[PDB]
């Protein structure tokens, strides 16, 4: 399955962004789609995930309440609505499937197309 | 698995393919009809939810692991001292909703006993559906390969892994490379034959690249984890 | 831990070895009473931790049977699994054994055993709780 993330940009504290992850491949491989983030010099962090039928959503504690994840299965697209952003949300955001994010070598790089840069500064 | 060969049916009957929403994510080892040993870095949130996991046993190819042919996982238990940043104590247990039926293709591997007295470079085997080359895709077929234990003193040398190998870790492979576990083999078995018994001595944990020189595979030290494993099984049974 | 104390947990708790496997749960998570039976070496020598002797010792074959073997396997977490058990001669130069008290009553399996310097059967128990470790020749 091929994932292209987009929607990143620069905002100030309090702003909002809506990220998109468009998937190309067998729908069976999209049963669980997730968003991760990585700021420079820091460990990668889980952000959110959603089941294909949308009946289960997951959120990291640090983003719970502010972010909302959704799907549109006829577009095969996952979206992450991020509201009330702070500077500590600044990172490159990545979408991935479990077969991608569970890594024997965690320091192996993720594909560029999976990511989109989000910067929060005033 | 890099540098191995495809397995025959019944060659590694404890090996399971662990799927998230019917997609292979991690390997595992059968130890009882209902308990599977895998890696904690396979089941970090949100993959701590047993609802997502199914186990496929006695099947060699991914194309034959259909919806409904696998065993639903009922419980997922990570080691309480697992540290995601270092992968220290990288072991987890899955309990199946329904017990497996053992036969020629599905059998358990033995948990190691205290006092195995393994050789410093004991001959071992790894197996899994991991990539057969660095950055490759999941293998459709189960592969397996011979690796040797590498003494932790050597693995912790400056030119290898430089003091990253803890007592909850063991190293195996070849400092020259060429043969190694790889992406998709996480959680799978590292086994050895002694006294005509196959013993589970490691679970695939981490490494730097695949099959590169002086970057061998690192495995959870199952012998160290046996007390914890027995405690979870005992607490479940009653 | 100091003075040969045993770690209950990874939270710093230390307990005197005389209370390890003594039949009373002293550790916060009961760790002192739920790992009292083990199988030693590639030949599966049954061993029990003696609170009397503060160490592991093999089990005499005197009066042992499959019902006791099943109790040992259940204490280890193997539930209703049982594979094989037989008396074997001791190979570790051991003068110290755990011997069965046939009139012990309804206590933990490891508390039905008492320390002894000799086995009358001259054999110790070898025990396997599950058939494992076999593959294609
Ligand atoms: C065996 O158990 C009974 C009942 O607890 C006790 O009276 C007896 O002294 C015990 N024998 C030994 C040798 O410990
Ligand atoms: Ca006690």
């Amino acid at each position: 399955v091929q994932l292209q993330a987009s929607g990143g940009g620069f905002v100030q504290p309090g702003g909002s962004l809506r990220l998109s992850c468009a998937a190309s491949g067998k729908v069976v491989e999209q049963g669980l789609m997730g968003w991760f983030r990585q700021a420079p010099g820091k460990e990668r962090e889980f952000v959110s995930a959603i089941q294909y039928d949308t009946k289960l959503e997951y959120y990291a504690d640090s983003v719970k309440g502010r972010f909302t994840i959704s799907r549109d299965n006829s577009k095969n697209t996952v979206y992450l609505q991020m509201n009330s952003l702070r500077a500590e949300d600044t990172a490159t955001y990545y979408c991935a499937t479990p077969q991608m994010w569970v890594q024997r070598d965690v320091q192996a790089r993720w594909y560029w197309g999976q990511g989109t840069q989000v910067t929060v500064s005033s | 698995i890099v540098g191995g060969e495809s397995a025959l049916p019944g060659a590694w009957p404890w090996q399971v393919s662990l799927h998230v929403q019917n997609v292979h994510v991690c390997g595992g080892s059968i130890i009882t009809p209902e308990w599977i040993v895998t890696a904690a870095h396979c089941v970090e949130k949100p993959l701590n939810n047993p609802w997502h996991w199914t186990a496929f046993a006695g099947i060699l190819r991914q194309s034959f692991m259909f919806y409904g042919a696998g065993y639903q996982v009922e419980k997922v238990i990570s080691h309480p001292n697992y540290d995601s940043k270092t992968k220290n104590n990288d072991i987890a247990l899955m309990k199946l909703q329904k017990p497996l039926t053992f036969n020629d293709l599905v059998k358990p591997v033995c948990l190691p006993n205290p006092g195995m007295m393994l050789q410093p470079e004991q001959l071992c085997w790894i197996s899994g559906w991991g990539a057969t080359e660095e950055k490759g895709k999941t293998s459709e077929v189960l592969n397996a390969a011979k690796v040797l234990l590498i003494e932790t003193q050597r693995c912790n040398s400056r030119y290898v892994y430089d003091n990253l190998i803890t007592p909850a870790m063991i190293c195996a492979g070849f400092l020259q490379g060429n043969v190694d576990s790889c992406q998709g083999d996480s959680g799978g078995p590292l086994v050895t034959s002694k006294n005509n018994i196959w013993w589970l001595i490691g679970d695939t944990s981490w490494g730097s690249g695949c099959a590169k020189a002086y970057r061998p595979g690192v495995y959870g030290n199952v012998m160290v984890f046996t007390d914890w494993i027995y405690r979870q099984m005992r607490a479940d049974g009653e | 831990c100091s003075n040969s104390g045993i770690e209950c947990d990874s939270s710093g708790t230390c307990i005197n070895p005389s209370n390890w496997c003594d039949g009373v749960s002293h550790c916060p998570g009961g760790e002192d009473e739920n790992r009292c039976v083990r199988l030693y070496g590639p030949n599966f020598i049954l061993q029990v931790y003696s609170s009397q002797r503060k160490s592991w010792h093999p089990v005499c074959q005197d009066d042992w049977n499959e019902n006791y073997g099943r109790a040992a396997c259940r204490d280890m977490g193997y539930k209703n699994n049982f594979y094989s058990s037989q008396g074997i001669v001791d190979d570790s130069g051991s003068t110290s054994f755990m011997k069965l008290n046939t009139s012990a009553g309804n206590v933990d399996i490891y508390k039905k055993l008492y320390h002894s310097d000799a086995c009358s059967s001259k054999a110790v128990v070898s025990l396997r709780c599950i058939a494992c470790g076999v593959n294609l020749n």
